[PDB]
């Protein structure tokens, strides 16, 4: 997150990408000559790294999906018709939108024109879902729900901030009682 | 095998003595060996040339910081960085 | 000279080598943040007020027609007092590239002290300045009119000679000297024979109808030349004229940090004399009628931390007041990442 840093080494790395992006390789191999096109995929990037290169607000923002420019909120009320619609040319020409507010809004509009892109894009990534970080956040969103479940909030709300770590040890009793699935405190895959 | 040059020679000369053969190879011949699989050893050509970037073949490991200005009067900079060449690397992984 | 410890707020790590410290109408802020505008604040641009020794970065909205600005790492900024506002020119984006822009810092609104500022940009047409850093801009008056005068700092390499081998390697750029009309944002080229090597990180030194360029280091052959250069800009009513003279009582510094006591009477704070030569001594530059003089006074009372580091950075807030920081201690390293201090010149 040394922003500075990371782009004064990686800029050199994608200047290359951008540059052999668009010519062919020849080599030989085994005999012939042969000659080689490429095409780069940036998807290895977790969250956290995708909204920081690509230029994103952090990750808890209003604006949630790094793939479609949809809010938290209307994401509550509407949750499956949405469709990937956040690009890296529409980013960088976001940004530039933001730089130089043409439409002379006010921050808080501005936000909403560009949606919460106030950074250049550094890396060209393209819109994906990581597998990995994906599967390990269901199941600690997963965790709890089973807590909230045991504190029967679904009749009463607003317990305290030790009734729920009492439901917590409940569950992990019950869990290295049942199974003897140790408790941890990093969520692992 | 996670091995070491002192603890792969240690290897070496033991399986040698005991059996007369020469079982392992020594370790420069592992040094040849390895010249041929790191990246900056075959030869290769763009087309068009790649703009901005070097023509030469022979790029091996090159400093990360890729000549950064690094003096007391730049931003402070001590990240200790090492990297391949782009085209280099991706010629060596395909070969 | 006193010197004095400060405390910090919550977001200290918001200042970093190479910021800026603007100041309007008795009041100071800071510009060039590390790393671009988090949602605290949109803009960068914070209410840099010290009180009892303690500051506090608060945030500062700009207005409806601005241009929210990237945070620059090493622009070149004047105070253009002809409306009282800045100007911003060239820099490091914190995806360290250069910028060829120039902004306007003005202060459209200000009620209950919250500060509604108004950055809007102008560009360049003509003799346009190759994106740099490190340089000096300045503005000069004469015959009413006024210009803004720009000598050159490092940059990067041409977007031809540029390999990735070598991406990041700077050099200064040519010992050019533009002038600038900021009303219709016209550049114009000179060239000076009697400046040969290029410089960065100099001080510069506007009076009234002339620039005082002294110190900075010279990347061309990495020496501190010590000699200083006046140059005289003449407004006629067609074409201007600039000419350059060399002057003797130079001193050989870089990253220095100007500030301007009294009238027409600036003290010059730590630079560097060498590649490890932590700068001490201070320098008054008593200007003129058309003579200037300089000296030193007493060292200012440097600490143990203060010595026995290696680097620093800082401005001044305005008033006769410089503010400096320093790094943290690696080997102590129950540190905040950074110290830092104000001393008043008074
Ligand atoms: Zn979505």
């Amino acid at each position: 997150s040394d922003h500075e840093t990371l782009t004064a080494i990686l800029s050199p790395l994608i200047a290359e990408r951008e540059a052999m992006k668009s010519s062919e390789l020849t080599l030989e191999m085994g005999g012939i000559p042969r000659t080689f096109k490429f095409i780069f995929r940036g998807t290895g990037y977790d969250e956290k790294l995708v909204r920081e290169v690509e230029g994103l607000e952090a990750s808890g923002s209003v604006y949630i999906c790094t793939l479609c420019d949809t809010t938290r909120l209307e994401a509550s009320q509407n949750l499956v018709f949405h469709s990937i619609t956040r690009s890296h040319a529409e980013n960088l020409q976001r940004y530039e939108v933001w730089r130089s507010n043409p439409y002379h809004e006010s921050v808080e509009e501005l936000r909403d024109r560009v949606k919460g892109v106030s950074a250049k894009p550094f890396i060209e990534t393209v819109p994906s879902i990581d597998a990995l970080h994906c599967d390990i956040g269901n199941a600690a969103e997963f965790y709890k729900i089973f807590q909230l479940e045991i504190g029967e909030v679904y009749k009463h709300p607003n317990a305290s901030k030790e009734e729920r770590k009492r439901w917590q040890a409940t569950l992990d009793k019950h869990l290295r009682k049942r199974m003897n699935l140790k408790p941890i405190m990093r969520m692992n895959g | 095998t996670f091995l070491s040059c002192s603890q792969y020679h240690k290897m070496y000369r033991t399986v040698k003595a005991i059996t007369g053969r020469q079982i392992f190879q020594p370790l420069h011949a592992l040094r040849n060996a390895e010249k041929v699989l790191l990246p900056g050893y075959h030869p290769f050509e763009w087309q068009p040339p790649l703009k901005n970037v070097s023509s030469r073949t022979d790029v091996g490991i090159i400093d990360g910081l890729s000549g950064l200005a690094s003096s007391v009067d730049e931003y402070p900079v001590d990240t200790i960085a090492k990297r391949f060449r782009y085209d280099s690397a991706l010629v060596s992984a395909l070969m | 000279m006193s010197l004095q410890m400060v405390t910090v707020g919550h977001n200290i790590a918001l200042i970093q080598p190479g910021f800026s410290l603007m100041n309007f109408d008795g009041q100071v802020f800071f510009f060039g943040q590390k790393g671009w505008p988090k949602r605290s604040c949109p803009t960068g641009v914070f209410h840099f007020d010290i009180k009892q020794n303690h500051l506090k970065l608060k945030p500062a909205i700009f207005s409806k027609d601005s241009c929210y600005l990237p945070p620059l790492r090493y622009p070149a900024t004047c105070s253009y007092k002809g409306k009282h506002q800045y100007i911003i020119h060239g820099g490091k984006t914190p995806n360290n590239e250069l910028s060829d822009k120039i902004y306007i810092m003005s202060v459209a609104c200000k009620n209950n002290k919250k500060v509604t500022f108004r950055c809007t940009e102008k560009d360049l047409v003509g003799d346009v300045p190759e994106p740099r850093y490190g340089h000096s801009i300045d503005v000069v008056y004469s015959r009413g009119k006024s210009m803004g005068v720009l000598f050159g700092g490092r940059s990067y390499m041409p977007s031809t000679q540029r390999t990735t081998e070598k991406w990041n390697s700077v050099a200064d750029c040519l010992p050019h000297v533009f002038l600038i009309d900021f009303e219709f944002g016209c550049a114009t080229s000179y060239i000076l024979p009697e400046l040969q090597d290029g410089l960065s990180f100099h001080v510069s030194i506007a009076r009234n109808d002339t620039v005082y360029i002294l110190g900075g280091h010279s990347l061309a052959s990495n020496i501190r030349p010590a000699n200083l250069y006046r140059i005289r800009v003449d407004l006629p009513l067609g074409t201007p004229a600039v000419n350059c003279t060399v002057l003797p009582g130079g001193i050989s510094v870089s990253s220095a940090i100007l500030t301007q006591t009294n009238n027409d009477e600036f003290v010059i704070v730590g630079g560097y004399q060498l590649e490890n030569q932590k700068r001490m001594v201070c320098s008054l530059v008593s200007l003129g009628d058309n003579t200037i003089e300089i000296s030193e006074m007493e060292t200012p009372d440097w600490t143990s931390d203060i010595k026995h580091s290696k680097i620093w950075f800082g401005s001044n807030m305005g008033n006769g007041t410089i503010f400096l920081g320093i790094p943290g201690d690696n080997k102590q390293a129950m540190s905040e990442a950074f110290y830092f201090y104000t001393l008043r010149c008074s």
